[PDB]
C-alpha cells in the first residue's frame, strides 16, 4: 500500500516549500494524481483480500471508501480556495496541512489489518477535524460544536479500547484475519452483553444513531465548507465500516441485541425526515438528511444479510457523494448571500441557470432516483429488511415519501418563484463552482454503469 | 615454684587437645530449601519481535 501512503506524506513537504501564489495549483494537481494511483486498488478478487503486508490489507469494502477518500481532497481544496483569499500564507499552508493529515489518517484507517491500529487511527482522525472546525469557522458557535463533536465521539469510543484489549487478552490476537477465522459464538451472559455494547456503541455514536445525533447538526453547520464535506462524505462512514468489520465476533448475541438499535433507527429515519420539512436553514437540512440515510445504513448493517451489506456499501458511497455535492451548492449560495437562510434568497434559477441544473441533479440523486446507486443501495436494504419482517415496508415507504417531499421543497424554495428584490450582488457563477459540481456528479452517473465496484465483498 | 604470668600471656589464644567429638550440627538447623533452577542457555532473538499489538519489530 505504501505506494499510496508515501505520496500523501510527501504532499506535506511539497506544500510547505511551494511559492506563496502556487500552493493551490500544486496541491490540487498532486491530489488528483494520487487519486489515479488509488484506482488500482479497485480490482478486487472473489477470494480473501489483497494482503499487502503484515500491517495493511485491502478488501472490496475498503477499496471504494479509499478511492472516495483520495478523490475528495482535490474537491476540498477547490471548495476552500474561495473563502481563504484574504488569509496569510502560513495559515493557508496550515489548512492544507490539516487536510492532508486527515486524508493520511483516513487512508491508514481504512486498511488497518489490526484492530488496535484501526482504533488508534480512528481516534487520530479527530484532531485535524476539531482544529479545522474550531479555527476556520465563521459563527461564534464553532467552539461549542467542536466540544460536542469531540466529547460525543470520545465518550462512546473510550470503552471500545477496554473491550479491544480484553479481547486481545482472551482471544490472543486482534488481527482481522485471525479474528475472522477463529471466531467463536458469544454466550448469552451479562458480561458478553456489555462486551457487545462496548464494541458497538463506539461506532453507533459516530454514524450517528438517532438519539446520539445532536453533535452532527452543530458540527456540520458551524464547520467551514471543507470540514462539512469531509464530515458528511467520509467521517460518517468510519462508524459503519467499523461496525461491519467488528460484527464478526458478536454473533449470535446480535440476533436479539439489535432490537433497540433497529427500533431507534427505523423510527429516527422518519423523525429526521419529518424534521427536514420544517427547517429554516440549508446546512441543517442537509445534515438531518445525512442522519436519515445513516440510520438506514445502521438498519442494514444490523440486519446482517448479504443483500443488507451490499446495499449498505452502495448507500455509503452514494450518500457521501450526494451530501458533498449538496454542501458545495449551499456554500456557493452562502458566499454570495452571506446569510445562510433558505427563504432569504429565492428564484435563483432565473439568475443562475446552470447552478439550477446542478441543484436539480443533486436533488434527484438525493431523492433516490433509478438507476442511480442511491436507489440501488436503498432498494437492496428495503428488500433485506422486508425479508427480516414484512412490516418494515411501511416505515421505509414513509421515509421514501418524506425524503422526496423535503428534497423537492429544498429545490423549489431556493430555485423556483420570484427573485428577492433587495439582493443585487448575485454575480454569475464562476468556472470553479461549475467544475466542482461537475466533478461531484459525474462519478455518480459513471458508477451507475458498474455497480459491482461498490457492492462490497458479499457481491 | 609458681611463676606469675607476665603481661600479655593470660590473654593468648591457645589450642586444646580433647577427645570430645566435634558437634556436627550445633544449631539444630533444618534442611535448607532447594534453590531455584537458574537455567542457562544461549540467547536467541525474540520470536516475531516484540509481539506488542501491531508492532512487527
Ligand atoms: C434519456 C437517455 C438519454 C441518453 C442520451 C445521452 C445523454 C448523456 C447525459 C449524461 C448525463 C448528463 C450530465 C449531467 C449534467 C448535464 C450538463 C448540463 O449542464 O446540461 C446543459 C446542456 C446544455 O444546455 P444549456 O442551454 O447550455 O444550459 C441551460 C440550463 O442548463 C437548463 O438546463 P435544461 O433545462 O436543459 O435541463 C438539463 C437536463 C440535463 O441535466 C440532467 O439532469 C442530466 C442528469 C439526469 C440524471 C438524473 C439522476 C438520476 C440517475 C440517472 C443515472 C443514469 C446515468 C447513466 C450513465 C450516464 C453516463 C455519464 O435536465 C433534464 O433534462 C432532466 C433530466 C431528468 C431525466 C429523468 C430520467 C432519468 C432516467 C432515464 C433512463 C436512464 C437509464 C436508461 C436505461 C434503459 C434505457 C437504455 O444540456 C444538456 O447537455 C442536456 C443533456 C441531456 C439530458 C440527459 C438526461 C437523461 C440522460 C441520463 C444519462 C443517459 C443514460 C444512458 C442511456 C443511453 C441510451
Ligand atoms: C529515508 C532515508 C533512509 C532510508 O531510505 O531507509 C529506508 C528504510 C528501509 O527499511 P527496511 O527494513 O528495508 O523496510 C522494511 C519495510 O518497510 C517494512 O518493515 P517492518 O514492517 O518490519 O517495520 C515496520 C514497523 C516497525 O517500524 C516502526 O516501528 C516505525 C514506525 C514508523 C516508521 C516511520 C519512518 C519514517 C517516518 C517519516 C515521517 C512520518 C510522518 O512498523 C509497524 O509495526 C506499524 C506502525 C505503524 C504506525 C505506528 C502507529 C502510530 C500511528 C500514528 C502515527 C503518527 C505519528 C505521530 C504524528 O525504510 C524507511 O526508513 C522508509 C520509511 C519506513 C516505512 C516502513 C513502515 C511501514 C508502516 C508505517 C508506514 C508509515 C509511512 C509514513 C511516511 C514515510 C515517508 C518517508
Ligand atoms: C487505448 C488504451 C485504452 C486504455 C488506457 C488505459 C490507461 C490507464 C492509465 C491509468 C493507470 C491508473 C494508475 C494505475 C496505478 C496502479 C498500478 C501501479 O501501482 O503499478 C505500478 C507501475 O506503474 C507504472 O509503472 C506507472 C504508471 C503511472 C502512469 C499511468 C499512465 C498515466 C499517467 C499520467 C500522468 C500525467 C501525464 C502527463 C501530464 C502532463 C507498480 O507496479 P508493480 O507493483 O511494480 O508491478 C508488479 C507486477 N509486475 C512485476 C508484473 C509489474
Ligand atoms: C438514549 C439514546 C440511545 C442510547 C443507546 C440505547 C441502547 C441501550 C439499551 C441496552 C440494550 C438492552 C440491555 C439489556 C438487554 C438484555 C435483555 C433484558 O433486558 O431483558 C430481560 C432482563 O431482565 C431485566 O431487564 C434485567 C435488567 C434490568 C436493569 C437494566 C436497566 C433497565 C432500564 C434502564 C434504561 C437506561 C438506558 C440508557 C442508560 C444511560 C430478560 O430477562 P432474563 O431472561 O432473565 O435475562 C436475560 C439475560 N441473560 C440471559 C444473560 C441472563
Ligand atoms: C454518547 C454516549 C454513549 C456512552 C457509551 C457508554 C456505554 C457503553 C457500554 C458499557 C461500557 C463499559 C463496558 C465494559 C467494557 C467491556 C469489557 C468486558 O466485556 O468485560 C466484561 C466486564 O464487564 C463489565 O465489567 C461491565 C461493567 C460496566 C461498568 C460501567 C457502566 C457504564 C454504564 C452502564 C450502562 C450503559 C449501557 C447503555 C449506554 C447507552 C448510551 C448512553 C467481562 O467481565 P469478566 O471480568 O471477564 O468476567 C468473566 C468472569 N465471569
Amino acid at each position: 500500500m505504501l505506494k499510496i501512503i508515501i505520496p500523501t506524506t510527501m504532499l506535506l513537504p511539497m506544500t510547505w516549500m511551494s511559492k506563496h501564489n502556487m500552493i493551490w495549483i500544486n496541491a490540487t494537481v498532486h491530489s488528483l494524481l494520487i487519486s489515479l494511483i488509488s484506482l488500482s486498488l479497485l480490482n478486487q478478487l472473489g477470494e480473501n483480500s489483497l494482503n499487502f503486508s503484515l500491517t495493511f490489507f485491502s478488501d472490496s469494502l475498503s477499496a471504494p471508501l479509499l478511492v472516495l477518500t483520495t478523490w475528495l481532497l482535490p474537491l476540498m481544496l477547490m471548495a476552500s480556495q474561495s473563502h481563504l483569499s484574504k488569509e496569510t500564507t502560513t495559515r493557508k499552508k496550515l489548512y492544507i496541512t490539516m487536510l492532508i493529515l486527515l486524508q493520511l489518517f483516513l487512508i491508514m484507517t481504512f486498511t488497518a489489518t489490526e484492530l488496535i491500529l484501526f482504533y488508534i487511527l480512528f481516534e487520530a482522525t479527530l484532531v485535524p477535524t476539531l482544529i479545522i472546525i474550531t479555527r476556520w469557522g465563521n459563527q461564534t458557535e464553532r467552539l461549542n460544536a467542536g466540544l460536542y463533536f469531540l466529547f460525543y465521539t470520545l465518550a462512546g469510543s473510550l470503552p471500545l479500547l477496554v473491550a479491544l484489549v480484553y479481547i486481545q487478552n482472551t482471544t490472543g490476537s486482534l488481527n482481522f484475519l485471525i479474528i475472522h477465522y477463529w471466531s467463536h459464538p458469544l454466550s448469552n451472559s451479562w458480561s458478553n452483553i456489555f462486551m457487545w455494547l462496548a464494541c458497538i456503541m463506539a461506532f453507533m455514536v459516530k454514524m450517528p444513531l438517532y438519539g446520539l445525533h445532536l453533535w452532527l447538526p452543530k458540527a456540520h453547520v458551524e464547520a467551514p465548507i471543507a470540514g462539512s464535506m469531509v464530515l458528511a462524505a467520509v467521517l460518517l462512514k468510519l462508524g459503519g465500516y467499523g461496525m461491519m468489520r467488528i460484527t464478526t465476533i458478536l454473533n449470535p448475541l446480535t440476533n436479539y441485541m439489535a432490537y433497540p438499535f433497529l427500533m431507534l433507527s427505523m423510527w429516527g429515519m422518519i423523525m429526521t425526515s419529518s424534521i427536514c420539512l420544517r427547517q429554516t436553514d440549508l446546512k441543517s437540512l442537509i445534515a438531518y438528511s445525512s442522519v436519515s440515510h445513516m440510520a438506514l445504513v445502521i438498519v442494514a448493517i444490523m440486519i446482517q444479510t448479504p443483500w443488507s451489506f451490499m446495499g449498505a456499501t452502495a448507500l455509503m458511497i452514494a450518500h457521501g457523494l450526494t451530501s458533498s455535492m449538496l454542501f458545495c451548492l449551499a456554500n456557493t449560495n452562502y458566499e454570495r448571500v452571506h446569510s445562510r437562510t433558505m427563504i432569504l434568497a429565492r428564484g435563483l434559477q432565473t439568475l443562475l441557470p446552470l447552478m439550477a441544473t446542478w441543484w436539480l441533479v443533486a436533488s434527484l440523486t438525493n431523492l433516490a432516483l433509478p438507476p442511480s446507486i442511491n436507489l440501488i443501495g436503498e432498494l437492496f436494504i428495503i428488500t433485506a429488511s422486508f425479508s427480516w419482517s414484512n412490516i418494515t415496508i411501511i416505515l421505509m415507504g414513509m421515509n421514501m415519501m418524506i425524503t422526496a417531499l423535503y428534497s423537492l421543497y429544498m429545490l423549489i424554495t431556493t430555485q423556483r418563484g420570484k427573485y428577492t428584490h433587495h439582493i443585487n450582488n448575485i454575480k454569475p457563477s464562476f468556472t470553479r463552482e461549475n467544475a466542482l459540481m461537475a466533478l461531484h456528479i459525474l462519478p455518480l452517473l459513471l458508477l451507475t454503469l458498474n455497480p459491482k465496484m461498490i457492492l462490497g465483498p458479499l457481491y | 615454684g609458681w611463676v606469675r604470668p607476665d603481661l600479655g600471656e593470660l590473654s593468648k589464644v591457645t589450642k586444646v587437645k580433647t577427645d570430645r567429638p566435634l558437634p556436627e550440627n550445633p544449631y539444630h538447623s533444618r534442611a535448607r530449601p532447594e534453590p531455584n533452577p537458574e537455567a542457562e542457555g544461549d540467547l536467541k532473538p525474540a520470536k516475531h519481535g516484540s509481539r506488542l499489538f501491531f508492532w512487527t519489530m
